[PDB]
């Protein structure tokens, strides 16, 4: 059984250097033709290939990132390290390392190369956020209005993830939509949480927001304005 | 470099359907192509290696064929765990490219979004910033287009949006879009509009308000 | 360039 696992800092600041380690078990980077590669996935985006290294020590890199990547192996520790320099916000992504089989051998003679055509086992992935920001609690603002009515709370400018939002201390669940946060160009996150109700219920509505990282709890009652 | 284009980018289906996803390469990659399935929150999982070989432990409903520049993955009888995003990967040329992915989600009947526009709170305005949010609630299919207009000027580069994951009961999606402006710029205009295009809407719907109107 | 096991 082959397993891989990524480790490194979850948070990194722009211009800094990011070092990611892939520790694995079940194979050796001294086994014939084996490879270990790195692939990343920005939130909501497609997979992007970064680099790979083989047991005979040949290395290859994405041409778009070549100047900022270094991949290396430590055979005796069963680890592969990928160093990315000068990171910027667009480098925020989940980073995965993965195993690549070498050709099948028969009495130590390569006879099948079809098994090298895939990365067959992947690590769970490690989430890395690139932002210059310091820990900071959100500002919470009201969002106020088939014949459904909508209202919500805008949880703005906080760092880092995550934040939790519930409605009426947990009693309001139907019609609730809490959207995934977006990382603003400022380096702070922002999210909305809304709830739809029969245009008659306008019943009281309060969003309970909690950002553990900064010890910031806020309950904000939201109503249909006009005094 | 080498381009790998997946089709379709998104696809709706129901349990029991037969689906086929295709991947085309800009130059021939021989048989060096792999398919993966990635479920939300998890790493991609190898399904098919070397264009058509079934990876060990992978269920037989998955099949891959093709070589050169055109490949296809077909799942013969879709199971609930197959609602996910699929990717193809080329390993003939460096860099070892991935396709853009194809999202497979629960089909349901078409539903237009209920649209709502929210002006910025007076509380936010006092801090000097103005956020205008637009909500597209419970729609299907997933593709939707939001266009902000301020006093009829088309906005660009000053909004951000996020979409919820498919609802497990509804099978619909919801989308939130935030237009951000300084309090000053905000004050220099009156009509804030959120224009929405979607398959379930005969023509674009616009929700708006005039700033300061009371 | 060609993958390590190409050609």
């Amino acid at each position: 059984r082959i397993t891989l696992k990524e480790s490194g800092p979850p948070l990194v600041k722009p211009t800094q250097t990011l070092t990611l380690t892939c520790s694995f078990s079940g194979f050796s980077l001294s086994d014939f033709g084996v490879g270990v590669g790195w692939i990343r996935q920005p939130p909501g985006k497609a997979l992007e290939w970064l680099a790979i290294i083989y047991s005979d020590d040949d290395k290859r890199y994405s041409p778009s990132l070549n100047t900022r990547l270094t991949i290396t192996k430590d055979t005796s520790k069963n680890q592969v390290v990928l160093v990315m320099t000068r990171v910027s916000p667009v480098d925020t992504a989940t980073y995965f390392c993965a195993h690549r089989r070498g050709p099948t051998t028969l009495f130590g003679v390569p006879i099948a190369r079809g098994p090298v055509n895939a990365m067959d086992v992947w690590g769970q992935g490690i989430t890395v956020t690139i932002s210059s920001t310091s820990t900071k609690g959100p500002s919470v603002f009201p969002l106020a209005p088939g014949a459904a009515a909508a209202l919500g709370c805008l949880v703005k400018d906080y760092f880092p993830e995550p934040v939790t939002v519930s409605w009426n201390s947990g009693a309001l669940t139907s019609g609730v939509h809490t959207f995934p946060a977006v990382l603003q160009s400022s380096g702070l996150y922002s999210l909305s949480s809304v709830v739809t109700v029969p245009s008659s219920s306008l019943q009281t509505y309060t969003c309970n927001v909690n950002h553990k990282p900064s010890n910031t709890k806020v309950d904000k009652r939201v109503e249909p304005k006009s005094c | 470099a080498l381009q790998l284009t997946q089709s379709p980018s998104s696809l709706s289906a129901s349990v029991g359907d037969r689906i086929t996803i295709t991947c085309r390469a800009s130059q021939g990659v021989t048989s060096a192509l792999a398919w993966y399935r990635q479920k939300p929150g998890s790493p991609p999982q190898l399904l098919i290696y070397d264009a058509s070989s079934l990876e060990s432990g992978v269920p037989s409903r998955f099949s891959g064929s093709g070589s050169g520049t055109e490949f296809t993955l077909t799942i013969s009888t879709l199971r609930p765990e197959d609602f996910a995003t699929y990717y193809c990967q080329q390993l003939h040329f460096y860099p070892h490219t991935f396709g853009g992915g194809t999202r497979v989600d629960v089909r349901r009947t078409v539903a237009a979004p209920s649209v709502f526009i929210f002006p910025p709170s007076d509380e936010q305005l006092k801090s000097g910033t103005a956020s205008v949010v637009c909500l597209l609630n419970n729609f299907y299919p997933r593709e939707a287009k939001v266009q902000w207009k301020v006093d009829n000027a088309l906005q660009s580069g000053n909004s951000q949006e996020s979409v919820t994951e498919q609802d497990s009961k509804d099978s619909t999606y919801s989308l939130s879009s935030t237009l951000t402006l300084s309090k000053a710029d905000y004050e220099k205009h009156k009509v804030y509009e959120c224009e929405v295009t979607h398959q379930g809407l005969s023509s674009p719907v616009t929700k708006s308000f005039n700033r300061g109107e009371c | 360039d060609l993958d390590r096991w190409a050609s």
